[PDB]
Protein backbone atom coordinates (compact mmCIF):
# COMPACT_ATOMS: atom_id res chain seq x y z
CA UNK A 1 0.00 0.00 0.00
CA UNK A 2 1.00 3.39 -0.68
CA UNK A 3 -0.03 6.98 0.68
CA UNK A 4 -3.02 8.47 -0.80
CA UNK A 5 -1.74 12.24 -0.14
CA UNK A 6 1.56 11.30 -1.63
CA UNK A 7 -0.61 9.66 -5.14
CA UNK A 8 -2.17 12.78 -5.14
CA UNK A 9 1.15 14.94 -4.86
CA UNK A 10 2.72 12.74 -7.57
CA UNK A 11 -0.92 13.03 -9.98
CA UNK A 12 -0.19 17.11 -9.82
CA UNK A 13 2.92 16.35 -10.78
CA UNK A 14 2.15 14.60 -14.00
CA UNK A 15 -0.03 16.99 -14.76
CA UNK A 16 1.94 19.71 -14.04
CA UNK A 17 4.20 17.88 -16.84
CA UNK A 18 1.98 17.58 -19.03
CA UNK A 19 1.47 13.91 -19.05
CA UNK A 20 -1.79 12.95 -18.97
CA UNK A 21 -1.67 8.93 -20.25
CA UNK A 22 0.27 7.81 -16.76
CA UNK A 23 -1.36 10.53 -14.91
CA UNK A 24 -4.94 8.81 -15.70
CA UNK A 25 -3.52 5.44 -14.94
CA UNK A 26 -2.69 6.80 -11.75
CA UNK A 27 -6.15 8.32 -10.84
CA UNK A 28 -7.40 4.79 -11.88
CA UNK A 29 -5.45 3.68 -9.13
CA UNK A 30 -6.40 6.23 -6.59
CA UNK A 31 -10.42 5.81 -7.57
CA UNK A 32 -9.35 1.84 -7.09
CA UNK A 33 -8.23 2.69 -3.55
CA UNK A 34 -11.36 5.23 -3.08
CA UNK A 35 -14.75 4.90 -5.16
CA UNK A 36 -16.55 7.57 -3.76
CA UNK A 37 -14.33 10.77 -4.28
CA UNK A 38 -15.25 13.38 -6.54
CA UNK A 39 -11.87 15.26 -7.08
CA UNK A 40 -10.50 11.84 -8.60
CA UNK A 41 -13.69 11.67 -10.97
CA UNK A 42 -13.25 14.74 -12.22
CA UNK A 43 -9.29 14.21 -12.90
CA UNK A 44 -9.78 11.13 -14.41
CA UNK A 45 -12.37 12.84 -17.38
CA UNK A 46 -10.13 15.96 -17.33
CA UNK A 47 -7.49 13.12 -18.43
CA UNK A 48 -10.23 11.26 -21.27
CA UNK A 49 -10.76 14.50 -22.56
CA UNK A 50 -7.14 15.70 -22.65
CA UNK A 51 -6.31 11.85 -24.13
CA UNK A 52 -8.69 12.18 -27.17
CA UNK A 53 -11.48 9.95 -25.65
CA UNK A 54 -14.44 12.02 -25.29
CA UNK A 55 -16.76 8.68 -25.73
CA UNK A 56 -15.38 7.41 -22.47
CA UNK A 57 -15.14 10.67 -20.69
CA UNK A 58 -19.02 11.23 -21.37
CA UNK A 59 -19.60 7.42 -20.01
CA UNK A 60 -17.91 8.18 -17.15
CA UNK A 61 -19.94 11.83 -16.57
CA UNK A 62 -23.44 9.19 -17.13
CA UNK A 63 -22.74 6.68 -15.37
CA UNK A 64 -21.32 8.62 -12.03
CA UNK A 65 -23.97 11.52 -12.35
CA UNK A 66 -25.76 9.80 -9.46
CA UNK A 67 -22.87 10.12 -7.25
CA UNK A 68 -21.69 13.40 -8.85
CA UNK A 69 -24.56 15.39 -7.67
CA UNK A 70 -23.33 18.60 -5.89
CA UNK A 71 -21.97 21.25 -8.16
CA UNK A 72 -22.53 18.92 -11.16
CA UNK A 73 -19.13 18.67 -14.66
CA UNK A 74 -21.26 20.47 -16.64
CA UNK A 75 -18.69 22.23 -18.98
CA UNK A 76 -16.83 18.90 -19.38
CA UNK A 77 -19.64 16.59 -20.28
CA UNK A 78 -20.80 20.06 -23.03
CA UNK A 79 -16.96 20.12 -24.14
CA UNK A 80 -17.26 16.30 -24.54
CA UNK A 81 -20.88 16.29 -26.39
CA UNK A 82 -19.48 19.56 -28.61
CA UNK A 83 -16.01 17.46 -29.54
CA UNK A 84 -18.84 14.33 -30.60
CA UNK A 85 -20.39 16.74 -32.85
CA UNK A 86 -23.57 16.85 -30.11
CA UNK A 87 -23.93 21.06 -30.31
CA UNK A 88 -27.83 21.14 -29.40
CA UNK A 89 -26.96 19.22 -26.38
CA UNK A 90 -24.61 21.30 -25.82
CA UNK A 91 -27.10 24.16 -26.07
CA UNK A 92 -29.13 22.56 -22.85
CA UNK A 93 -25.68 22.03 -20.99
CA UNK A 94 -24.55 25.23 -21.05
CA UNK A 95 -28.26 26.79 -20.26
CA UNK A 96 -29.02 24.21 -17.35
CA UNK A 97 -25.56 24.58 -15.24
CA UNK A 98 -26.16 25.80 -12.01
CA UNK A 99 -23.79 29.09 -12.59
CA UNK A 100 -21.75 30.82 -15.40
CA UNK A 101 -18.35 30.29 -15.77
CA UNK A 102 -15.57 31.53 -17.93
CA UNK A 103 -14.84 27.85 -19.62
CA UNK A 104 -18.61 27.98 -19.96
CA UNK A 105 -18.91 31.00 -21.63
CA UNK A 106 -16.05 30.61 -23.82
CA UNK A 107 -17.99 27.46 -24.75
CA UNK A 108 -21.01 28.67 -25.33
CA UNK A 109 -19.45 31.17 -27.74
CA UNK A 110 -17.95 28.55 -30.10
CA UNK A 111 -21.49 26.28 -30.03
CA UNK A 112 -23.54 29.58 -30.93
CA UNK A 113 -20.76 29.72 -33.45
CA UNK A 114 -21.14 25.98 -34.62
CA UNK A 115 -24.92 26.74 -35.09
CA UNK A 116 -24.82 30.29 -36.99
CA UNK A 117 -26.92 31.88 -34.30
CA UNK A 118 -24.08 34.76 -35.10
CA UNK A 119 -25.77 37.53 -33.07
CA UNK A 120 -25.64 35.96 -29.72
CA UNK A 121 -22.23 34.52 -30.55
CA UNK A 122 -20.75 37.66 -31.54
CA UNK A 123 -22.24 39.54 -28.68
CA UNK A 124 -21.25 36.51 -26.53
CA UNK A 125 -17.63 36.55 -28.03
CA UNK A 126 -17.40 40.43 -27.53
CA UNK A 127 -17.96 39.81 -23.90
CA UNK A 128 -15.22 37.58 -23.70
CA UNK A 129 -12.51 39.32 -25.39
CA UNK A 130 -13.15 42.78 -23.29
CA UNK A 131 -13.98 41.43 -19.61
CA UNK A 132 -11.40 37.95 -19.87
CA UNK A 133 -7.93 37.99 -19.96
CA UNK A 134 -5.32 34.99 -20.64
CA UNK A 135 -2.63 34.42 -22.78
CA UNK A 136 -5.14 33.37 -26.28
CA UNK A 137 -6.39 36.82 -26.49
CA UNK A 138 -5.13 36.56 -30.36
CA UNK A 139 -6.82 33.38 -30.77
CA UNK A 140 -10.26 35.23 -29.44
CA UNK A 141 -9.51 38.16 -31.50
CA UNK A 142 -9.05 36.02 -34.33
CA UNK A 143 -12.32 33.76 -33.39
CA UNK A 144 -14.27 37.31 -33.16
CA UNK A 145 -12.90 38.08 -36.63
CA UNK A 146 -13.92 34.80 -38.08
CA UNK A 147 -17.49 35.20 -36.76
CA UNK A 148 -17.82 38.70 -38.38
CA UNK A 149 -16.51 37.36 -41.52
CA UNK A 150 -18.61 34.39 -41.69
CA UNK A 151 -21.32 36.59 -40.98
CA UNK A 152 -20.63 38.79 -43.86
CA UNK A 153 -19.98 36.24 -46.42
CA UNK A 154 -23.29 34.30 -45.90
CA UNK A 155 -26.19 36.67 -44.04
CA UNK A 156 -24.51 40.07 -45.82
CA UNK A 157 -24.00 42.28 -43.17
CA UNK A 158 -21.52 45.03 -43.60
CA UNK A 159 -18.81 45.08 -40.85
CA UNK A 160 -1.18 37.60 -37.52
CA UNK A 161 -1.54 35.38 -40.74
CA UNK A 162 -4.94 34.16 -39.08
CA UNK A 163 -6.44 37.79 -38.91
CA UNK A 164 -5.14 38.45 -42.05
CA UNK A 165 -7.42 35.33 -43.89
CA UNK A 166 -10.05 35.97 -41.54
CA UNK A 167 -10.26 40.00 -43.25
CA UNK A 168 -9.60 38.23 -46.42
CA UNK A 169 -12.19 36.32 -46.23
CA UNK A 170 -14.73 39.38 -45.02
CA UNK A 171 -13.77 40.97 -48.03
CA UNK A 172 -15.04 38.31 -50.33
CA UNK A 173 -18.27 38.19 -48.79
CA UNK A 174 -18.05 42.58 -49.35
CA UNK A 175 -17.33 41.23 -52.36
CA UNK A 176 -13.69 43.05 -52.93
CA UNK A 177 -11.82 40.98 -55.07
CA UNK A 178 -8.47 42.53 -55.64
CA UNK A 179 -7.75 44.13 -52.11
CA UNK A 180 -8.57 40.65 -51.02
CA UNK A 181 -6.07 39.16 -52.71
CA UNK A 182 -3.46 42.06 -52.14
CA UNK A 183 -3.84 41.16 -48.31
CA UNK A 184 -3.55 37.16 -48.91
CA UNK A 185 -0.25 38.10 -50.45
CA UNK A 186 0.51 39.97 -46.81
CA UNK A 187 -0.60 36.70 -45.17
CA UNK A 188 1.30 34.33 -47.14
CA UNK A 189 4.56 36.73 -46.75
CA UNK A 190 3.87 36.27 -42.98
CA UNK A 191 2.88 32.19 -43.54
CA UNK A 192 6.23 32.24 -45.37
CA UNK A 193 7.84 33.86 -42.25
CA UNK A 194 6.78 32.05 -39.13
CA UNK A 195 7.22 28.75 -41.32
CA UNK A 196 10.92 29.58 -41.80
CA UNK A 197 11.30 30.87 -38.85
CA UNK A 198 4.35 22.68 -42.28
CA UNK A 199 3.34 23.04 -45.83
CA UNK A 200 -0.15 22.39 -45.52
CA UNK A 201 -1.10 25.45 -43.60
CA UNK A 202 0.30 27.36 -46.52
CA UNK A 203 -2.78 25.39 -48.63
CA UNK A 204 -5.18 27.16 -47.23
CA UNK A 205 -3.77 31.16 -48.12
CA UNK A 206 -3.75 29.39 -51.26
CA UNK A 207 -7.50 28.41 -51.29
CA UNK A 208 -8.23 31.86 -51.17
CA UNK A 209 -6.45 32.58 -54.04
CA UNK A 210 -7.39 30.94 -56.49
CA UNK A 211 -11.15 31.47 -55.50
CA UNK A 212 -10.60 35.09 -56.09
CA UNK A 213 -8.93 34.33 -59.44
CA UNK A 214 -12.33 32.67 -60.75
CA UNK A 215 -14.27 34.90 -59.41
CA UNK A 216 -12.14 37.95 -61.26
CA UNK A 217 -12.49 35.78 -64.23
CA UNK A 218 -8.70 34.83 -64.39
CA UNK A 219 -10.03 30.77 -64.41
CA UNK A 220 -6.79 29.52 -66.24
CA UNK A 221 -4.58 30.78 -63.38
CA UNK A 222 -7.01 29.28 -60.88
CA UNK A 223 -6.99 25.81 -61.98
CA UNK A 224 -3.00 25.57 -61.68
CA UNK A 225 -3.61 26.83 -58.08
CA UNK A 226 -6.02 24.53 -57.19
CA UNK A 227 -4.34 21.42 -58.67
CA UNK A 228 -0.71 22.71 -56.74
CA UNK A 229 -3.34 22.78 -54.00
CA UNK A 230 -4.54 19.37 -54.14
CA UNK A 231 -1.07 18.09 -55.21
CA UNK A 232 0.35 19.40 -51.86
CA UNK A 233 -2.15 16.77 -49.85
CA UNK A 234 -3.29 18.68 -46.97
CA UNK A 235 -4.38 17.14 -43.87
CA UNK A 236 -7.73 19.54 -44.04
CA UNK A 237 -10.82 17.42 -44.98
CA UNK A 238 -13.26 20.64 -45.06
CA UNK A 239 -11.03 22.54 -46.99
CA UNK A 240 -10.60 19.44 -50.23
CA UNK A 241 -14.09 19.41 -50.17
CA UNK A 242 -13.62 23.40 -50.69
CA UNK A 243 -11.41 22.85 -53.13
CA UNK A 244 -13.00 20.10 -55.21
CA UNK A 245 -16.36 21.90 -55.51
CA UNK A 246 -14.36 25.13 -56.60
CA UNK A 247 -12.86 22.78 -59.20
CA UNK A 248 -15.94 21.56 -60.60
CA UNK A 249 -17.19 25.42 -60.62
CA UNK A 250 -13.99 26.36 -62.90
CA UNK A 251 -14.62 22.83 -64.63
CA UNK A 252 -18.30 23.42 -65.39
CA UNK A 253 -18.95 21.21 -68.24
CA UNK A 254 -15.40 20.49 -70.03
CA UNK A 255 -12.78 18.25 -67.70
CA UNK A 256 -15.20 15.89 -66.83
CA UNK A 257 -12.45 13.28 -65.05
CA UNK A 258 -11.47 16.39 -62.77
CA UNK A 259 -15.01 16.57 -61.95
CA UNK A 260 -15.64 12.92 -60.99
CA UNK A 261 -12.40 12.89 -59.19
CA UNK A 262 -13.28 15.93 -57.23
CA UNK A 263 -16.45 14.80 -55.94
CA UNK A 264 -14.91 11.72 -55.33
CA UNK A 265 -13.57 14.06 -52.60
CA UNK A 266 -16.12 16.43 -52.00
CA UNK A 267 -18.04 13.42 -49.71
CA UNK A 268 -15.59 12.02 -47.52
CA UNK A 269 -15.19 11.45 -43.40
CA UNK A 270 -15.79 14.40 -41.40
CA UNK A 271 -16.52 16.89 -44.16
CA UNK A 272 -20.38 17.61 -42.99
CA UNK A 273 -18.97 18.71 -39.64
CA UNK A 274 -16.38 21.25 -41.07
CA UNK A 275 -18.16 23.03 -43.50
CA UNK A 276 -21.42 25.82 -43.02
CA UNK A 277 -24.92 24.81 -44.05
CA UNK A 278 -24.29 27.40 -47.18
CA UNK A 279 -21.26 25.79 -48.11
CA UNK A 280 -22.82 21.96 -47.94
CA UNK A 281 -26.14 23.49 -49.36
CA UNK A 282 -24.41 25.03 -52.55
CA UNK A 283 -22.05 21.91 -52.97
CA UNK A 284 -25.20 19.99 -53.12
CA UNK A 285 -26.46 22.56 -55.63
CA UNK A 286 -22.91 22.04 -57.97
CA UNK A 287 -23.39 17.99 -57.45
CA UNK A 288 -27.17 18.13 -59.35
CA UNK A 289 -25.69 20.79 -61.77
CA UNK A 290 -22.78 17.94 -62.40
CA UNK A 291 -25.16 15.57 -62.90
CA UNK A 292 -26.98 16.91 -65.58
CA UNK A 293 -24.07 17.81 -67.63
CA UNK A 294 -21.98 14.30 -67.74
CA UNK A 295 -24.05 12.11 -65.50
CA UNK A 296 -27.40 9.92 -66.17
CA UNK A 297 -30.55 12.00 -65.57
CA UNK A 298 -31.56 9.48 -62.99
CA UNK A 299 -29.26 10.87 -59.95
CA UNK A 300 -29.46 14.37 -61.57
CA UNK A 301 -32.96 14.01 -59.98
CA UNK A 302 -32.14 12.71 -56.84
CA UNK A 303 -29.78 15.36 -55.84
CA UNK A 304 -31.40 18.18 -57.00
CA UNK A 305 -34.56 16.59 -55.10
CA UNK A 306 -32.70 15.51 -51.92
CA UNK A 307 -31.56 19.86 -51.75
CA UNK A 308 -34.96 20.65 -52.27
CA UNK A 309 -35.82 18.76 -49.68
CA UNK A 310 -33.61 21.52 -47.69
CA UNK A 311 -34.97 24.17 -50.20
CA UNK A 312 -36.50 26.13 -48.06
CA UNK A 313 -33.52 27.59 -45.89
CA UNK A 314 -31.88 29.67 -49.29
CA UNK A 315 -30.59 29.80 -52.62
CA UNK A 316 -33.72 28.07 -54.90
CA UNK A 317 -32.35 25.33 -56.63
CA UNK A 318 -35.88 24.56 -58.48
CA UNK A 319 -33.21 25.90 -61.80
CA UNK A 320 -32.04 22.87 -61.53
CA UNK A 321 -34.72 20.81 -62.25
CA UNK A 322 -36.37 23.42 -64.48
CA UNK A 323 -33.51 23.34 -66.78
CA UNK A 324 -33.52 19.49 -66.55
CA UNK A 325 -36.96 19.80 -67.66
CA UNK A 326 -35.91 21.75 -70.63
CA UNK A 327 -33.51 18.98 -71.73
CA UNK A 328 -36.06 16.92 -71.81
CA UNK A 329 -37.80 18.88 -74.59
CA UNK A 330 -40.65 19.86 -71.44
CA UNK A 331 -41.04 23.04 -71.00
CA UNK A 332 -44.61 23.92 -70.12
CA UNK A 333 -43.62 21.44 -67.31
CA UNK A 334 -40.59 24.04 -66.97
CA UNK A 335 -43.20 26.68 -66.34
CA UNK A 336 -45.60 25.31 -64.36
CA UNK A 337 -42.98 24.04 -62.11
CA UNK A 338 -41.78 28.28 -62.07
CA UNK A 339 -44.79 29.73 -61.91
CA UNK A 340 -46.47 28.01 -58.61
CA UNK A 341 -42.76 28.72 -56.75
CA UNK A 342 -43.17 32.51 -57.86
CA UNK A 343 -46.95 32.48 -55.91
CA UNK A 344 -45.38 30.74 -53.31
CA UNK A 345 -43.33 32.82 -52.12
CA UNK A 346 -43.71 36.73 -52.74
CA UNK A 347 -40.21 37.76 -51.12
CA UNK A 348 -38.92 35.21 -53.89
CA UNK A 349 -40.77 36.17 -56.51
CA UNK A 350 -39.00 38.96 -58.59
CA UNK A 351 -35.93 37.68 -59.23
CA UNK A 352 -37.44 34.30 -60.29
CA UNK A 353 -39.67 35.55 -62.78
CA UNK A 354 -36.98 36.71 -64.88
CA UNK A 355 -36.36 33.10 -65.49
CA UNK A 356 -39.85 32.53 -66.63
CA UNK A 357 -39.61 35.26 -69.32
CA UNK A 358 -35.88 33.49 -71.15
CA UNK A 359 -38.36 30.58 -71.87
CA UNK A 360 -40.75 32.50 -73.63
CA UNK A 361 -38.50 34.28 -75.92
CA UNK A 362 -37.29 30.41 -76.74
CA UNK A 363 -39.46 30.39 -79.85
CA UNK A 364 -42.28 32.58 -79.13
CA UNK A 365 -44.78 33.87 -77.13
CA UNK A 366 -42.91 37.19 -76.54
CA UNK A 367 -45.94 39.13 -75.42
CA UNK A 368 -46.47 37.45 -72.52
CA UNK A 369 -42.46 37.58 -71.36
CA UNK A 370 -42.83 41.38 -71.37
CA UNK A 371 -45.88 41.22 -69.60
CA UNK A 372 -43.83 39.00 -67.15
CA UNK A 373 -40.99 41.34 -67.21
CA UNK A 374 -43.27 44.18 -66.05
CA UNK A 375 -45.13 42.31 -63.50
CA UNK A 376 -41.52 42.35 -62.01
CA UNK A 377 -42.15 45.39 -59.51
CA UNK A 378 -39.65 47.73 -57.98
CA UNK A 379 -37.14 46.60 -60.79
CA UNK A 380 -39.22 47.48 -63.59
CA UNK A 381 -37.82 50.96 -63.42
CA UNK A 382 -34.35 49.85 -64.31
CA UNK A 383 -32.41 51.08 -67.48
CA UNK A 384 -31.17 47.50 -68.63
CA UNK A 385 -35.23 46.28 -68.13
CA UNK A 386 -36.51 48.87 -69.46
CA UNK A 387 -34.25 48.75 -72.76
CA UNK A 388 -34.85 45.31 -73.29
CA UNK A 389 -38.24 45.83 -72.77
CA UNK A 390 -38.60 48.80 -75.05
CA UNK A 391 -36.80 46.14 -77.56
CA UNK A 392 -39.29 43.46 -77.63
CA UNK A 393 -41.91 45.94 -77.73
CA UNK A 394 -40.57 47.36 -80.91
CA UNK A 395 -40.49 43.47 -82.28
CA UNK A 396 -44.49 43.25 -83.09
CA UNK A 397 -44.59 47.18 -82.96
CA UNK A 398 -46.46 47.73 -79.41
CA UNK A 399 -45.20 51.61 -79.48
CA UNK A 400 -47.74 53.31 -77.45
CA UNK A 401 -47.06 50.64 -74.66
CA UNK A 402 -43.42 51.33 -74.90
CA UNK A 403 -43.86 54.97 -74.70
CA UNK A 404 -46.23 54.43 -71.10
CA UNK A 405 -43.57 52.33 -70.06
CA UNK A 406 -40.80 55.42 -70.63
CA UNK A 407 -43.00 57.41 -68.69
CA UNK A 408 -43.63 55.53 -65.74
CA UNK A 409 -40.27 54.41 -65.33
CA UNK A 410 -39.19 58.75 -65.60
CA UNK A 411 -41.90 59.33 -63.05
CA UNK A 412 -40.22 56.38 -60.53
CA UNK A 413 -37.00 57.93 -61.02
CA UNK A 414 -37.71 61.40 -60.47
CA UNK A 415 -39.90 60.65 -57.84
CA UNK A 416 -37.15 58.80 -55.90
CA UNK A 417 -33.48 59.80 -57.42
CA UNK A 418 -34.33 63.15 -59.17
CA UNK A 419 -31.30 64.11 -61.62
CA UNK A 420 -29.89 60.50 -61.66
CA UNK A 421 -27.35 59.81 -64.28
CA UNK A 422 -29.37 56.80 -65.37
CA UNK A 423 -32.66 58.72 -64.87
CA UNK A 424 -31.77 61.65 -67.20
CA UNK A 425 -29.95 58.89 -69.86
CA UNK A 426 -34.12 57.44 -69.54
CA UNK A 427 -35.55 61.06 -70.33
CA UNK A 428 -33.22 61.85 -73.26
CA UNK A 429 -34.15 58.77 -74.53
CA UNK A 430 -37.40 58.72 -74.37
CA UNK A 431 -37.55 62.10 -75.96
CA UNK A 432 -35.71 60.33 -78.63
CA UNK A 433 -38.06 57.90 -79.22
CA UNK A 434 -41.06 60.10 -78.80
CA UNK A 435 -39.15 62.04 -81.77
CA UNK A 436 -39.02 59.12 -83.78
CA UNK A 437 -42.16 58.06 -84.47
CA UNK A 438 -43.99 61.53 -83.17
CA UNK B 1 -22.23 37.67 -73.57
CA UNK B 2 -23.36 38.56 -70.04
CA UNK B 3 -26.89 37.80 -69.36
CA UNK B 4 -29.21 40.69 -68.59
CA UNK B 5 -29.32 39.84 -64.92
CA UNK B 6 -25.43 41.27 -64.92
CA UNK B 7 -26.40 44.17 -67.02
CA UNK B 8 -29.33 45.36 -65.41
CA UNK B 9 -27.81 49.49 -64.43
CA UNK B 10 -26.77 49.69 -68.21
CA UNK B 11 -29.54 50.73 -70.76
CA UNK B 12 -28.48 49.31 -74.20
CA UNK B 13 -31.35 47.80 -77.55
CA UNK B 14 -29.69 44.39 -77.84
CA UNK B 15 -31.53 43.16 -80.76
CA UNK B 16 -30.57 39.11 -79.45
CA UNK B 17 -32.89 40.46 -76.51
CA UNK B 18 -35.94 39.46 -78.99
CA UNK B 19 -34.43 36.51 -81.05
CA UNK B 20 -34.14 33.00 -79.89
CA UNK B 21 -30.85 33.84 -77.54
CA UNK B 22 -32.28 36.57 -75.26
CA UNK B 23 -30.02 35.47 -72.58
CA UNK B 24 -32.05 37.13 -69.77
CA UNK B 25 -30.80 34.31 -67.23
CA UNK B 26 -28.19 32.26 -66.88
CA UNK B 27 -30.17 28.43 -68.08
CA UNK B 28 -28.51 26.16 -66.80
CA UNK B 29 -28.24 28.43 -63.60
CA UNK B 30 -23.81 28.76 -62.90
CA UNK B 31 -22.45 27.01 -60.81
CA UNK B 32 -22.00 27.92 -57.09
CA UNK B 33 -18.46 28.73 -55.80
CA UNK B 34 -17.87 28.97 -51.92
CA UNK B 35 -15.23 30.81 -50.44
CA UNK B 36 -12.89 28.66 -48.11
CA UNK B 37 -14.52 29.18 -44.42
CA UNK B 38 -12.41 31.29 -42.02
CA UNK B 39 -10.35 30.42 -39.29
CA UNK B 40 -11.48 28.87 -36.40
CA UNK B 41 -9.53 27.71 -33.34
CA UNK B 42 -10.82 25.47 -30.16
CA UNK B 43 -10.56 27.70 -27.33
CA UNK B 44 -12.33 25.66 -24.55
CA UNK B 45 -9.46 23.12 -25.00
CA UNK B 46 -7.48 24.84 -23.42
CA UNK B 47 -9.69 25.52 -20.15
CA UNK B 48 -9.90 21.19 -19.87
CA UNK B 49 -7.44 21.39 -16.44
CA UNK B 50 -7.64 19.38 -13.43
CA UNK B 51 -9.46 21.03 -10.12
CA UNK B 52 -7.70 23.01 -7.76
CA UNK B 53 -5.78 19.93 -5.79
CA UNK B 54 -4.27 21.86 -3.00
CA UNK B 55 -7.09 21.01 -0.58
CA UNK B 56 -6.70 17.27 -0.83
CA UNK B 57 -3.00 17.22 -1.53
CA UNK B 58 0.20 16.02 0.43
Amino acid sequence: GVSVPALWSEVNRYGQNGDFTRALKTVNKILQINKDDVTALHCKVVCLIQNGSFKEALNVINTHTKVLANNSLSFEKAYCEYRLNRIENALKTIESANQQTDKLKELYGQVLYRLERYDECLAVYRDLVRNSQDDYDEERKTNLSAVVAAQSNWEKVVPTHELCYNTACALIGQGQLNQAMKILQKAEDLCRRSLSEPQAELAIIHGQMAYILQLQGRTEEALQLYNQIIKLKPTDVGLLAVIANNIITINKDQNVFDSKKKVKLTNAEGVEFKLSKKQLQAIEFNKALLAMYTNQAEQCRKISASLQSQSPEHLLPVLIQAAQLCREKQHTKAIELLQEFSDQHPENAAEIKLTMAQLKISQGNISKACLILRSIEELKHKPGMVSALVTMYSHEEDIDSAIEVFTQAIQWYQNHQPKSPAHLSLIREAANFKLKYG
Amino acid sequence: NKPLVERFETFCLDPSLVTKQANLVHFPPGFQPIPCKPLFFDLALNHVAFPPLEDKLE
